[PDB]
RNA sequence: AUGUUU
RNA sequence: CGCGGGGUGGAGCAGCCCGGUAGCUCGUCGGGCUCAUAACCCGAAGGUCGUCGGUUCAAAUCCGGCCCCCGCAACCA
RNA sequence: GCGGAUUUAGCUCAGUUGGGAGAGCGCCAGACUGAAGAUCUGGAGGUCCUGUGUUCGAUCCACAGAAUUCGCACCA
RNA sequence: GAAGACAUUGUCAGGUGGGGAGUUUGGCUGGGGCGGCACAUCUGUUAAACGAUAACGCAGAUGUCCUAAGGGGGGCUCAUGGAGAACAGAAAUCUCCAGUAGAACAAAAGGGUAAAAGCCCCCUUGAUUUUGAUUUUCAGUGUGAAUACAAACCAUGAAAGUGUGGCCUAUCGAUCCUUUAGUCCCUCGGAAUUUGAGGCUAGAGGUGCCAGAAAAGUUACCACAGGGAUAACUGGCUUGUGGCAGUCAAGCGUUCAUAGCGACAUUGCUUUUUGAUUCUUCGAUGUCGGCUCUUCCUAUCAUACCGAAGCAGAAUUCGGUAA
RNA sequence: GUGAUUUCUGCCCAGUGCUCUGAAUGUCAAAGUGAAGAAAUUCAACCAAGCGCGGGUAAACGGCGGGAGUAACUAUGACU
RNA sequence: GCCCUGAAAAUGGAUGGCGCUCAAGCGUGUUACCUAUACUCUACCGUCAGGGUUGAUAUGAUGCCCUGACGAGUAGGCAGG
RNA sequence: GUCGAAUUUGGGUAUAGGGGCGAAAGACUAAUCGAACCAUCUAGUAGCUGGUUCCUGCCGAAGUUUCCCUCAGGAUAGCAGAAGCUCGUAUCAGUUUUAUGAGGUAAAGCGAAUGAUUAGAGGUUCCGGGGUCGAAAUGACCUUGACCUAUUCUCAAACUUUAAAUAUGUAAGAAGUCCUUGUUACUUAAUUGAACGUGGACAUUUGAAUGAAGAGCUUUUAGUGGGCCAUUUUUGGUAAGCAGAACUGGCGAUGCGGGAUGAACCGAACGUAGAGUUAAGGUGCCGGAAUACACGCUCAUCAGACACCACAAAAGGUGUUAG
RNA sequence: CACGGACCAAGGAGUCUAACGUCUAUGCGAGUGUUUGGGUGUAAAACCCAUACGCGUAAUGAAAGUGAACGUAGGUUGGGG
């Protein structure tokens, strides 16, 4: 898929509240922090003997991801979320289509 | 899933050395006063056979330094050495077969047998039936000799340490077949219970590695690491190369 | 071992054991789908209805 | 350096 | 996921490790030499550097993306 | 009988992105040779495995059938 | 004597480690395995004109694709056929006429659509925000998908209106954990500030066995609980296949359909074939063949007596009563 | 491992093993080092063996092709 | 239409058997007759339901009495013994 | 077989259970070995097999829905019991009628769309054009081909204009109908309307039929979650006492009379008795009941003799009967 | 022609407990529970008892926290009595 960016779309920053330019980049996730309480744990059970203490996952089926657009507020900053169905190619870059052309 | 043989090997309950009829333990002299400065004369009183052992063994008696009585000894007789035969051991014993000198007393290319690795470990090397040790040098400073070993290793000993001057007798005992599984039972039944053996290919997964199978066959190489673990080091232990040799020995 | 797979034999004489019931009429029925601009504005108009007939007893 | 056969 | 490395005429390629400027051999086309081929000689053709974007008086080389390949290492939905 | 496969000038094949059927080994013709083989130059060579079907067309985007094979076909 | 702050030994760390330990190694299924997916789903049909409805029924499809192929508005009309224009012919571009859709609308199929839902053009982001209700599946749970509103902010158009993704029917995902966005709110419990962590709300990382364990084989050395819910024998149903037999009569039989045969068809019988099924037996009906022995059937090889012949004799062939 | 004697043990190190090489070499743990921070901590550099890179080895495990044409009858193909 | 040919299987055997031929067979029609735990009436048992009767000697008001209807049953539930 | 050495054997001694020992059979290790014996953990766990102890009375099932690493199990809903509770001028119903819808099966149709499909006939020579002449053009023909026109034979689960029967939604009143006018922030240009009210009028049939051991309501639990059979609709299969669906009725869970016999068929469902009458089925004898009455048909050297049901076909016969 | 059962006697299988759901009975009732313990006793009984504690009388939110009368504790419809 192609999805543009600049984004003219609703703004819920209590300030705009309203439509507003949006740039939109693509989620990443980040990186998975230690001292994050979960990884805490699973550290803790992990230590010893014991061996692998919880699952993992392996019958893997999805083939693609479903791509999250962050939409970023030009004047206020606030960040929403939008989530796209599952597609193969996704592009946040331009060069539209183009009707009649070679 | 079952202990294999050369596991149960060292535990030592039947492969113990059935040693009964031995006539002790074949060593030079202790290592002493008279031998570190001079020489000590023995006589050559009987050359026995030793079960188990290829090389026969001579009973040379000296007399005691430091005590009136006769002390026995029990060398591997070097090919040469006859009863009534006088031995003379010491850094200053003369250079004829049965002496024993030490390595830096004798000239490069002596062949001495029984050659102790250390000063005063009274004999490690070339002991078995027809071997022998060559010296093939010395160096004064740091004093050391090197020396060939039976298997062409090259290894550099204190000039202290002690040979027997001349070849272990018994030589050319492998030149003859046994031509019989019973000579082969005679011979380790004064050894050690090592024989008969079964090919571990014989046998069943449990027994051994090279176990089952619709077929006799190892499965997987029979080259195993040299940091294998008890239970798989069965076949060829850290084999550098296998098939048949050919080519010249002695790599550089 | 293959079994039966489906069928709709006997349920209807289960269901007519306790016989289908009609769900109970009721006169003032709920409000819950109701448009709720309309139901905003009849909760005032209700309240103003019982104010006035409650000052209607003079 | 290569160059067959009759 | 991390850390590295590589992608250049048809092919292998040097070129990059701080722009002065894309080359080497084979293969391909022509001629010469030979009695005729091979080697050889003289020519001629073949790329603008895997694809984008950026720095820079002017970037294959710098800088970051994307694709492909390889090596090691990593693995709680 | 199931799961795969590949069918294209005489032989081996490249194919083909909704073009247009090509390259060798053959064959023919012409060169070179006293001549033959070798070698060079060319030229033809298929109604694209078959019928019907999507189609502007489409062996090639595509449907089923065939041919040649492989592999499997077990516990009794 | 050798050796020397190195070995050694202790702790942690990385590698190696079926030598050994523990465990696992789907389900449906005309037995199981192999195959397939009928396991989560969508179209048409089976399906018997409300709804619902099975099979490893039938013909197919889904894990995508699209910043437009979403939204609004305007203008136009498609497939095809005929008639015409230099190159230009069957296919190029231009023109008219007919044209109910015989086109197109991403994909399977079905439905739907003509001043449109199709084609072209213009502007855009309603593919947005909040949290409810509702329909299908349904336990009237979840998930997915969809419907109609409300409260905002927008887009488009002159406007009425229309738009909360794709004309409709498929195109997808819990807890825990991680991560991001938001609220800048709550907590870190002796009291504070700042980091850090933990909460609240909404998403994402995924379970396709699709209400969602983390999982390789072999056993002809085998074990246990069971199963006739289920295979390998007989028996029973069936008779496709096998075997046997009719009816018709185009032909063969030099002539001549039927002495003897007999195509194209078609009606049966049998259960000495093999299948199909899984009803009996898995707390056990001894599982090939031969040997031995008895009896039964007749669809008769011989023997008895006969009818027919392409029966001269002889031999033979067809057939009847006959076991 | 093979299995008296006799005769003989052909080719293959691509794969899986085994083995030899080693600061020129990528990756690579703890400790240690540097930076930033108020610190927890984060980041970076360095980083042994192993693996990778290079070699050897089959009396290690093992493995060891297909199609077409072609000879004064056919047939078969020495041959390509 | 009926009958016959078509019409062959294995222990000896089956319109149920015997046997039946203007049938005791086939088609059809009319009556009479036989008999189920069914129907009708009655009695008795129980269950359920609706009622009457604390006005006394009257002790069984969970009692006494009146009326009608009903009664199959695995798994299973409950009740009274 | 072997029998003078890898010989046989006594005693002593060593090796102990994931251990030993094995000239190797998974052999042997005290009748125990593909992991000994003893005791304990331990009454190990078992969705699996077996059993589960008195009587009578009343009520009385399910093998179906959804989900599950589920398919011999469970949860869930349903079916069942029990306890009742609120009322009973009363409520409703596996039914009809009237009124009003919805459907796309049966049938039907194809000189109606789609798709199949048989044939001849008119045209189109621009028919596809060939042949043949035509010096040649299609120019004449001949002709095969196609198209077009009007006809013709036959068809469709995934075709259709039409379109049943059965089945199916709704309504048939007092929570109704009519008249007036109050509230509102909704709605309208507007007391316009919407919704909810106030006040007023209408009880014999309060607005079809029939019935109503009453209606409504709640809680809580059992068992069940293998089903099978019959008619009819129907799928796969040659078919099956096969395999799978729909509606109903049954069997399971059920005796009784009948079908000799038999889970399901016919009849009829069951407290203990008596009398009468019957059902289905029967009435020669077995055997209760007419060797009844009446009209015909049939003679079988395999007669026939009551549905389910325990079989027979095509083709034939101056047998006989009637047309 | 599925399994157990040759026979007989005796034994022989839904128990108790912790915590609970519904229903029912009883006591008291916005309260209720004496029995941990104390007093007492004819001594494991019966009798008596303080302070607490448990549940209830308040919910809601993750939490900080906040916390139930417009009214005759409301209007309408039905409602036994
Ligand atoms: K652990
Ligand atoms: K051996
Ligand atoms: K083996
Ligand atoms: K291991
Ligand atoms: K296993
Ligand atoms: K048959
Ligand atoms: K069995
Ligand atoms: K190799
Ligand atoms: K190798
Ligand atoms: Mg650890
Ligand atoms: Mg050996
Ligand atoms: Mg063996
Ligand atoms: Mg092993
Ligand atoms: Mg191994
Ligand atoms: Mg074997
Ligand atoms: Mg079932
Ligand atoms: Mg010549
Ligand atoms: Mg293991
Ligand atoms: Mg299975
Ligand atoms: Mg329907
Ligand atoms: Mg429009
Ligand atoms: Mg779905
Ligand atoms: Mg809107
Ligand atoms: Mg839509
Ligand atoms: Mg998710
Ligand atoms: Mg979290
Ligand atoms: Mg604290
Ligand atoms: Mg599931
Ligand atoms: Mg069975
Ligand atoms: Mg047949
Ligand atoms: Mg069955
Ligand atoms: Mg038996
Ligand atoms: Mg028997
Ligand atoms: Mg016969
Ligand atoms: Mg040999
Ligand atoms: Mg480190
Ligand atoms: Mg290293
Ligand atoms: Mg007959
Ligand atoms: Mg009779
Ligand atoms: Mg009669
Ligand atoms: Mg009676
Ligand atoms: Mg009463
Ligand atoms: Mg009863
Ligand atoms: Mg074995
Ligand atoms: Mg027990
Ligand atoms: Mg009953
Ligand atoms: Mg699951
Ligand atoms: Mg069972
Ligand atoms: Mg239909
Ligand atoms: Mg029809
Ligand atoms: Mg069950
Ligand atoms: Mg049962
Ligand atoms: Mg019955
Ligand atoms: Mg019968
Ligand atoms: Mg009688
Ligand atoms: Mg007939
Ligand atoms: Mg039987
Ligand atoms: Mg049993
Ligand atoms: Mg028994
Ligand atoms: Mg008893
Ligand atoms: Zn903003």
């Amino acid at each position: 898929v192609n999805v543009p960016k600049t984004r003219k779309t609703y703004c819920k920053g209590k300030t705009c509240r309203k439509h507003t330019q949006h740039k939109v980049t693509q989620y990443k996730a980040g990186k998975a922090s230690l001292f994050a309480q979960g990884k805490r744990r699973y550290d803790r059970k992990q230590s010893g003997f014991g061996g692998q203490t919880k699952p993992v996952f392996h019958k893997k089926a999805k083939t693609t991801k479903k791509v999250v657009l962050r939409l970023e507020c030009v004047k206020c900053k606030t960040r929403a979320q939008l989530t796209l169905k599952r597609c193969k190619h996704f592009e946040l870059g331009g060069e539209k289509k183009q009707k009649g052309q070679a | 899933g079952r202990v294999i043989r050369n596991q149960r090997k060292g535990a030592g309950s039947i492969f113990t050395s059935h040693t009964r009829l031995r006539q002790g333990a074949a060593k030079l002299r202790t290592l002493d006063y008279a031998e570190r400065h001079g020489y000590i004369r023995g006589i050559v009183k009987q050359i026995v056979h030793d079960s188990g052992r290829g090389a026969p063994l001579a009973k040379v008696v000296f007399r005691d330094p430091y005590k009136y009585r006769l002390r026995e000894e029990i060398f591997i007789a070097n090919e040469g050495v006859h009863t009534g035969q006088f031995i003379y051991a010491g850094k200053k014993a003369s250079l004829n077969v049965g002496n024993v000198l030490p390595l830096g007393s004798v000239p490069e290319g002596t062949i001495v047998s029984n050659v102790e690795e250390k000063p005063g470990d009274r004999g490690a090397l070339a002991r078995a039936s027809g071997n022998y040790v060559i010296i093939i040098g010395h160096n004064p400073d740091e004093n050391k000799t090197r020396v060939r070993l039976p298997s062409g290793a090259k290894k550099v000993i204190s000039s202290d340490a002690r040979g027997v001057i001349g070849v272990i007798a018994g030589g050319g005992r492998v030149d003859k077949p046994l031509l019989k599984a019973g000579r082969a039972f005679h011979k380790y039944r004064l050894k050690r219970n090592s024989w008969p053996k079964t090919r571990g290919v014989a046998m069943n997964p449990v027994d051994h590695p090279h176990g089952g199978g619709n077929h006799q066959h190892i499965g997987k190489a029979s080259t195993i690491s040299r940091g294998a673990v008890s239970g798989q080091k069965a076949g060829l232990i850290a084999a550098r190369r296998t098939g048949l040799l050919r080519g010249s020995q002695k790599t550089q | 071992a293959k079994s039966k797979n489906h069928t709709a034999h006997n349920q209807t004489r289960k269901a007519h054991r306790n016989g289908i019931k009609k769900p109970k009429t009721y006169k003032y029925p709920s409000l819950k789908g109701v448009d709720p601009k309309f139901r905003r504005n009849h909760k005032h108009a209700l309240h103003g209805t019982a104010k006035a007939l409650a000052a209607a007893k003079k």
